[PDB]
């Protein structure tokens, strides 16, 4: 039979059968209970709208993501999300399909063990396998080397790989991602008068960020230009009218990636953690990693980031090496495309964690040889 | 309206990319010219050496 | 609809132009690589002559 | 049929059919298992890369030479190296070709006996013969007398020969060679800030030694000059950029040959063990040995050694004798050229150790008349 390549993510759940080009169903991972009282009788009001249904009734819900930073903080809601994904968005019972979840690097063990225990006890799948979210993004590019920066919505991690041999001592995981950029944008919009507070209006700020923000090639020059002319002010129409005008908030929101001091984080930007991740590698594979830097994940879709990052790394790196940044147009679904490719391989067909194996060793089987 | 906004954004992205590419190709041409200048200088020095070696 | 068609046409031309520029910069980068190889080889040969003459 | 003139060496395996000018395939003798984990599936990752393949993937391997000082310390790896040499670099099955190995003087017997046992049992050659590495280097020079100093990469030995009669009581074998010079160079580079530790970076230090180091004609004058001017500082570009500048480390690394007290060895340099080897010979053949001093082996390729050695010996020797140092340009492959010449001789064709002879007397046949 065919395998189910699910990809929990944090912000958008992407799923679909193995062997295709794009995920079959992509929908936000939010579960929102209603918060008001409700007076109409017999309206058929449910107790929790999940997935894309709660992005249409969000006016009277309190949306809450069940995955904070890679890790899962609310297991009941995550189980609800998985149940919805299997039964309503794909309509395939899990009793007859292997599953291939994905997990960020350096995550707590208990999260992974609970994930496998749920998949084997509640949904009762035949066999499931958990894979690191960066190796798949490297599969999708058709490479076999390279250092991949997978800046998702929950957590940004940077896994270097050479000739198929991952370097476990050079993984640099940073917890700045799309969600913190949304919060920072929502916080700097208040400098013009627009106040978004409700958890429903966070979605509106996210839409503003997606449609308007861009990464500046040079930050100081843009700050000077936006403060003199008015060629940058782009307007946007809220879900009820009252258009708003975003000035130099456009390139200040995604600039947080390269200067995490804006949101008070100490660490260095995504332009310098990649160079540090390279320098921890051996001295003889640094040229190949320099030449095959891969971008993935949703948050790396800002217009103009593949040039800013290349300029920064070229500034840091030695002058002789060639710096090349692979930015495929299908960046958002790169992890899932790689997952489909991996699940479609014949050599991989014996790596699944078969159910009888789980019955013999318990949920701690995932840390064992079947990784 | 959605289609028009998409097209406009695509146009802006492509224009900025073409600007960057033009600047980069000009800079690399300058670098190649400089290295050719160095090669020609040492080649003229070696040609003078050969002119003297004709008397050698 | 007319404005959408115009913008799409200009964006497509911009994409074609950036493709042409990227190919041109690839060609010139390859040419610079060849000339860098030339300088490496000529410096290596000069060093070989130097070591042969100093070492007879 | 044609004979296979293999030459194990220590650092570079040189092989080729008898009767040519240069070895057909020359490649480092290193076998490196991968050391990291490896995440790509189906990449076709082997368990051990040998020969020149492991000098390209050395970034993720742990290279280890199977021959320490002439002697062989790891027989499985040496068997792997031989198998590679026969099947992939020459592509001739050994069942139809005699072999002519080479061995340093004064080596343990068990090494030679195990070598012949392997060649006769595993590879199943028709007939093999083991020859001393210095007599061949004397063949290649076209002489018949002379004292040859064969400073390889494993061990430096100094065999005097007169009129074809070797003098077994005058062989002076010293264990300082190219590898110790590489280690000493790697140890003195730390005085400027460059630290090379990994077994892969030993190859980089070896390349530095080959391309930059030279032997000073007079040591104290060079030490004084390099400490005042800066006309010696030559720069070199690492495999990733960050050029380095070698100062008076240039002529201090190969100076260890003439003053083995630098690396703590007690014995006298290669300039004085040759004179001692001569003085042990009879009083009537010392003039001929003085006039026909032969250099061979890789490590004697330093620019300016054929003058330093001549100056030193002229200082030691009596003033009347003429001191001449033969330094052919084809020094590195001198032993193999001599091996080809010896294997191509008709008079030598009945000295091979035929397989039936080995079957009758066991591996101890090599010490017998068929030397
Ligand atoms: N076109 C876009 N432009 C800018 N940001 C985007 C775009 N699309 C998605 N994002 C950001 O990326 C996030 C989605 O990232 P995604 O790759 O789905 O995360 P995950 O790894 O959990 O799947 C969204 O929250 C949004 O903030
Ligand atoms: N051109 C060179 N200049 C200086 N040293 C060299 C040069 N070529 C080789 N060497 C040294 O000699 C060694 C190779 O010696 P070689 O004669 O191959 O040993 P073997 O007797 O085992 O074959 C290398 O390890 C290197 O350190
Ligand atoms: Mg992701
Ligand atoms: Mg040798």
């Amino acid at each position: 039979t065919t395998a189910l390549v699910c990809d929990n993510g944090s912000g958008l759940v992407k799923a679909g059968f193995a062997g295709d080009d794009a995920p079959r169903a992509v929908f936000p991972s939010i579960v929102g209970r209603p918060r008001h009282q409700g007076v109409m009788v017999g309206m058929g009001q449910k107790d929790s709208y999940v997935g894309d249904e709660a992005q249409s009734k969000r006016g009277i819900l309190t949306l809450k993501y069940p995955i904070e930073h890679g890790i899962i903080t609310n297991w009941d809601d995550m189980e609800k999300i998985w149940h919805h994904t299997f039964y309503n968005e794909l309509r395939v019972a899990p009793e007859e399909h292997p599953t291939l979840l994905t997990e960020a690097p350096l995550n707590p063990k208990a999260n992974r063990e609970k994930m496998t225990q749920i998949m084997f006890e509640t949904f009762n799948v035949p066999a499931m396998y958990v894979a690191i979210q960066a190796v798949l993004s490297l599969y999708a590019s058709g490479r076999t080397t390279g250092i991949v920066l997978d800046s998702g919505d929950g957590v940004t991690h940077n896994v270097p790989i050479y000739e198929g041999y991952a370097l476990p001592h050079a993984i640099m995981r940073l917890d700045l991602a799309g969600r913190d950029l949304t919060d920072y944008l929502m916080k700097i919009l208040t400098e013009r008068g627009y106040s978004f507070v409700t958890t429903a209006e966070r979605e509106i700020v996210r839409d503003i960020k997606e449609k308007l923000c861009y990464v500046a090639l040079d930050f100081e020059n843009e700050m000077a230009t936006a403060a003199s002319s008015s060629s940058l002010e782009k307007s946007y129409e809220l879900p009820d009218g009252q258009v708003i005008t975003i000035g130099n908030e456009r390139f200040r929101c995604p600039e947080t990636l390269f200067q995490p001091s804006f949101i008070g984080m100490e660490s260095a930007g995504i332009h310098e953690t990649t160079y540090n991740s390279i320098m921890k590698c051996d001295i003889d594979i640094r040229k190949d990693l320099y030449a095959n830097n891969v971008l993935s994940g949703g948050t790396t879709m800002y217009p103009g980031i593949a040039d800013r990052m290349q300029k920064e790394i070229t500034a840091l790196a030695p002058s002789t090496m060639k710096i090349k940044i692979i930015a495929p147009p299908e960046r958002k679904y790169s992890v899932w495309i790689g997952g489909s490719i991996l699940a479609s391989l014949s050599t991989f067909q014996q790596m699944w964690i078969s159910k009888q194996e789980y019955d013999e060793a318990g949920p701690s089987i995932v840390h064992r040889k079947c990784f | 309206s959605d289609k028009l906004k998409e097209a406009e954004t695509r146009a802006e992205f492509a224009e900025r990319s073409v600007t960057k590419l033009e600047k980069s190709i000009d800079d690399l041409e300058d670098e190649l010219y400089a290295q050719k200048l160095k090669y020609k200088a040492i080649s003229e020095e070696l040609d003078h050496a050969l002119n003297d070696m004709t008397s050698i």
